[PDB]
RNA sequence: CCGGGCACUCUAACGGGACUGCCCGCGAAAGCGGGAGGAAGGAGGGGACGACGUCUGGUCAGCAUGGCCCUUACGGCCUGGGCGACACACGUGCUACAAUGCCCACUACAAAGCGAUGCCACCCGGCAACGGGGAGCUAAUCGCAAAAAGGUGGGCCCAGUUCGGAUUGGGGUCUGCAACCCGACCCCAUGAAGCCGGAAUCGCUAGUAAUCGCGGAUCAGCCAUGCCGCGGUGAAUACG
């Protein structure tokens, strides 16, 4: 019962990164609860393309935070060896909880 | 209409609660 | 439809220079600012200079226009 | 239309009769998009042309319509600097669609306070050859030809 | 956004409802977002040049 | 046994299992005349058996979800089509040619900015 | 008045972000205001250097900071005595026990910020704008690339009216996102005001 | 019947036909009714002697209504007008008392335009 | 809700698919007009993208900046006032003038978003705003949240009306150091113009217009009927 969630702005980076713990247990633990999507929250940013004026143009951004489960059901003693310090992402954070 | 305070459209409008409109 | 709640505001700026003066029989006059403070009893029969913004103007207060507050006795804008 | 001629859209046949025509005449009753409330009003309508008359509405509603056609109008045009009415004719998609909107028209414009009352009644002073509706069709056409004087500018 | 009103940053309003958020890029006072503590123009220049990161441009 | 599906419209998605019977229609658990209460439109929703006559042959089993009462109708109309087609995949010949086979792309337009709604533009004075 | 930046419009394409790290509603904004006082410094200080980009990544209270050079040799300085200064120098900013690599620039040349420098430089120094563009573009369209670009701003020369010189070479195709091409600004202070010249680099395609 | 003072609402359901009278409202009326027992849905015409008296009754006793309450209204407004009250100075000068722009629409108060002349240039648009 | 299953729905990564490829007619080609097969057919819808340049266009009050100018002040602090004034005129809007409508009951179907010192279920006091107490959320897991138009039932019967809710008395709740100038929000009483708008003039070609409601940024609160998005219902017409 090892649940992960990872977030990050990245869906790439934090895929990539993400089936890095599904092998790092793939060879010494349940066949874990795979790597869950979870919806992603955006969060949306309107300015006026200018300065001074002209509300008319503005320009939109957007801050994607995608999400991801992965859950290792069995917690595996020998898993925690290759998912200890094996790890390589930049811009993705990781929250463990049993 | 959207506009009397005291309607049920009024209230939901107005985007507020009372006698009117109660929160369920 | 005007309102306030539970402890109607006063600034204690005059309050406890209101009363102060009551301590004493009575007096004349009070230069004030705060037109925030709202008109209690302890007050009637007093002459208090309420601030435009650019003058002082003397308002005698009496026994009606208590619930009311200072600046309500001072217009600020002038007309026609 | 400046490029190509434009395709008049199909319409979807009626849920009550299977008629195209039908579902015209209800979107014209039609009010901000409430296409339930307009429907109603019209079978209601034709319920109530069921009671006081003994022909089904389907058909009251085609003689309707047909009566109201008109088959001549004046259209504008300028010329030396004054306006002419020059009488020309009225293209099928064009008279059909003067005749389901002036309908709905001259039956809101009646005395009756319950909509498809109004519908109903316009609907069979139509078929009967009065009614308001058929009014503003005689009307267009007396406006039209009596200007044959001008017909010789052959839209 | 002269320097004497750059001192927003008190903290020492006496009376707090007397902060005001205040860019911190351009010391903008009237279109400060929260989330970045940016005004709405700075926010737009940093964005394009990728110095915020995920932020990238909206487009649906 | 019982044939499957699936059917989409105007951003709202129907499950549809199809089951031998009288010609009874569970909408959400409701009887369908339940669900879609003096809706003139509903109706429209089970056109793809009237189509190959059948409806008296069949029972129907309906989840929905997503968008409006209407949108929903639609969707219907095309699970009720996709899986009379799992079922007898000699019934897409009579489908088509009324294309109850086709999902309707029609959706909310986005909003752009500086229009009051899209396309709906702002009103200009004495320009 | 038109025209996006054209890193901007290629951030999730051909470009990637000068910092990388998630955050959360409360840290964002303050891993910001610092994250770009990080710049602040390492600009007026590695000017010189001729620093390209500034990459910075982050974790739990940790700092990448690869600053891109073109010149790395003033960037270390003596041995080791610099890049030791300027990190005492930037973890004393922030406590964050900060790393801080330093990058060499092959072939700045390519650097469209690097060119723009020099351009600028050029005309705080008195020198021939028609001139320097002809050459930047040249020295860029040489060094390889299959196009570039330079727009220097008005008021050349300090003449009363402003104007907008510019020239370049092969493609610079800023429509097409599928391409790849470094943008590079700089300023020019002067006697007669302020200057900005822009430049181009049409390096990759796919 | 005759309520409130002289009050003759009629032929109209006596909820609403109460309204008719100077100080009751929606509000009252449907009061009224309930804690005096009296089907709302009634026309007046067909109220009762005894309904009608036990209405009069609890109207004009748990209520200050009609001329009454105009007197006392009246009386307000001629109160904190009597005071260098500025609420007052507006109800003198004939303008809003709740704080509402004056620019521009503040005519149900002011009552009828009285236009004048002015400038052409400079699109007073 | 349990068991336990991923098949569905969905979530979100990655791919498949459309190319005038196939069929007929025209053409010299390019490419037309039709047909089949297909979810989708000839840029399938909607975005981001706006050339050399033009208005000596806009912004020195976002910022940057050359040059003038002030320096016990044109710099700085504060309390208070003013940016909210009102004989008038215009722009953009909101709410309406009603029966295809307005109320009150009861019931059904959305999407996007937002939520630490914040969403606030539930219970209790109060007509209510709101107040107490208090579970859960660190958020596909809890909350905002009722979607509304719709449907079923009942009332109103064409009246300035059970239309419309301006204005004005009252009595209150909140935020906030503080609501006189100058805040929303309840509740009682008021119940104004308005019967569809002259000359003129605006938008929109399809999930568009029209109509209904929902969210967010900014933000203590709010004067948002603004703005940027969201999804329900869903037309008319285009000869030219
Ligand atoms: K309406
Ligand atoms: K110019
Ligand atoms: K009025
Ligand atoms: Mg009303
Ligand atoms: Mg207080
Ligand atoms: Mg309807
Ligand atoms: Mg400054
Ligand atoms: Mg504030
Ligand atoms: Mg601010
Ligand atoms: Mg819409
Ligand atoms: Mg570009
Ligand atoms: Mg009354
Ligand atoms: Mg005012
Ligand atoms: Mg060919
Ligand atoms: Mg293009
Ligand atoms: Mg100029
Ligand atoms: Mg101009
Ligand atoms: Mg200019
Ligand atoms: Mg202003
Ligand atoms: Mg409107
Ligand atoms: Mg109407
Ligand atoms: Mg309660
Ligand atoms: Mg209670
Ligand atoms: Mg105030
Ligand atoms: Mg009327
Ligand atoms: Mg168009
Ligand atoms: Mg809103
Ligand atoms: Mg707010
Ligand atoms: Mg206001
Ligand atoms: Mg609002
Ligand atoms: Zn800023």
């Amino acid at each position: 019962k090892i649940r992960i969630k990872l977030r990050g702005f990245d869906h790439k980076t934090l895929d990539a990164s993400a089936q890095k713990i599904v092998e790092a247990a793939r060879r010494s633990g349940a066949q874990v609860s795979g790597p869950i999507p979870l919806p992603t929250r955006v969060r949306r940013f309107t300015v006026i393309r200018g300065p001074f004026k002209h509300k008319d143009s503005r320009e939109h951004f957007e801050l994607r935070t995608h999400n991801r489960l992965v859950d290792i059901i069995n917690p595996n003693r020998k898993t925690i060896e290759q998912l200890m310090t094996l790890d390589l992402p930049t811009g993705v954070e990781i929250e463990i909880k049993t | 209409g959207k506009g009397d305070r005291r309607t049920r459209r009024g209230k939901i409008w107005r985007g507020t609660y009372g006698k009117y409109r109660p929160r369920k | 439809p005007r309102s306030l709640k539970k402890g109607v505001f006063v600034d204690d700026h005059l309050l406890e220079k209101v009363l102060e003066l009551n301590a004493k029989g009575e007096k004349r006059l009070i230069k004030t600012w705060s037109r925030r403070s709202t008109i209690v009893p302890e007050m009637v029969g007093h002459t208090i200079a309420v601030y435009n913004g650019k003058q002082h103007v003397p308002v005698y207060i009496t026994e009606n226009m208590v619930g009311h507050k200072l600046g309500e006795f001072a217009p600020t804008r002038t007309y026609r | 239309a400046r490029r190509r001629r434009a395709e008049v859209r199909q319409l979807q046949p009626d849920l009550v009769y299977g008629d195209v025509l039908v579902t015209a005449f209800i979107n014209k009753i039609m009010r901000d998009g409430k296409k339930n409330l307009a429907a109603r009003i019209f079978y209601d309508a034709c319920k109530i042309i069921q009671e006081k008359t003994g022909q089904e509405p389907l058909k009251v509603f085609k003689q309707a319509v047909e009566n109201v056609k008109p088959r001549m109008e004046v259209r504008s045009r300028r010329v030396g600097g004054a306006n002419y009415q020059v009488p020309m004719e009225v293209s099928p998609r064009r008279q059909q669609s003067l005749a389901l909107r002036w309908l709905v028209q001259a039956a809101n414009q009646r005395p009756e306070r319950r909509a498809a009352v109004r519908i109903a009644h316009e609907l069979m002073d139509a078929a009967e050859g009065k009614g308001g509706a058929v009014k503003k069709k005689e009307d267009v056409e007396r406006m039209a030809e009596a200007n044959r004087a001008y017909a010789h500018y052959r839209w | 956004a002269r320097k004497a009103l750059i001192e927003k940053a008190k903290r020492t309003p006496k009376f707090k409802v007397r902060a005001y958020t205040r860019c911190v890029r351009c010391g903008r006072a009237r279109s400060v977002y929260r989330f970045f503590g940016l005004c709405r123009i700075c926010l737009r220049e940093l964005a394009h040049k990728g110095q915020l990161p995920g932020v990238r441009k909206a487009s649906w | 046994e019982q044939y499957y599906g699936t059917g989409r419209r105007k951003e709202a998605v129907a499950r549809v299992f199809l089951r031998p019977g009288n010609g009874k229609v569970t909408v959400n658990g409701q009887d369908f005349n339940e669900y879609f209460q003096g809706l003139v439109r509903a109706v429209a929703a089970l056109e793809p058996l009237r189509a190959v006559d059948a409806l008296g042959r069949f029972d129907a089993y309906i989840t929905v979800r997503g968008g409006g009462k209407s949108g929903q109708i639609d969707a219907i109309k095309l699970g009720i089509a996709r899986a009379l087609v799992q079922y007898n995949p000699d019934y897409r010949a009579k489908l088509k040619p009324l294309g109850f086979l086709t999902r309707d792309a029609r959706v909310v337009e986005r909003k752009k900015y500086g229009k009051h709604k899209a396309r709906r533009a702002p009103q200009y004075s004495k320009r | 008045g038109n025209k996006i930046h054209p890193i901007g419009f290629r951030l999730g394409i051909t470009r990637d972000w000068e910092s990388r790290w998630y955050a959360g509603k409360k840290q964002y904004r303050h891993l910001l205001l610092e994250d770009q006082r990080i710049r602040g410094l390492l600009e007026k200080e590695l000017y010189s250097a001729g620093l390209a980009r500034v990459d910075i990544e982050r974790a739990a209270d940790n700092v990448a900071v690869t600053v891109h050079v073109a010149k790395p040799g003033v960037v270390i300085g003596r041995g080791g005595e610099r890049i030791r200064v300027l990190r005492e120098e930037l973890a004393k900013l922030t406590g964050k026990n900060v790393a801080l690599n330093v990058q060499e620039v092959q072939n700045p040349n390519l650097s469209a910020p690097l060119v723009a420098q020099r351009v600028a430089e050029q005309i705080e120094r008195r020198f021939a704008v028609r001139r320097a563009i002809k050459q930047a573009v040249q020295r860029v369209m040489e060094s390889g690339a299959k196009g570039a670009k330079v727009i220097v701003s008005g008021r050349i020369g300090g003449a009363e009216q402003a104007r907008t010189e510019w020239a370049a070479q092969g493609r610079v195709p800023l429509h097409t996102l599928r391409a790849n091409i470094d943008y590079g600004f700089a300023l020019a202070r002067t006697t007669y005001g302020v200057l900005g010249v822009k430049a181009y680099i049409f390096l990759g395609e796919v | 019947a005759r309520i409130a003072g002289v009050e003759i609402p009629r032929n109209k359901r006596v909820d609403v036909a109460l309204t008719y009278i100077y100080g009751i409202g929606k509000a009252r009326a449907k009061e009224a009714l309930e804690k005096t027992g009296i089907n709302p849905a009634t026309r007046v015409k067909d109220l009762t002697e005894a309904e009608v008296v036990r209405l009069r009754e609890y109207v004009e006793n748990t209520w200050k209504l009609e001329g009454e309450l105009r007197a006392e209204v009246a009386a307000n407004i001629k109160r904190l007008m009597d005071i260098g009250c500025y609420r007052g100075l507006r109800h003198r000068r004939g303008l809003p008392v709740r704080g509402q722009r004056t620019r521009t629409n503040a005519r149900t108060r002011k009552g009828p335009r009285k236009t004048v002349a002015g400038k052409k240039k400079a699109p007073r648009k």
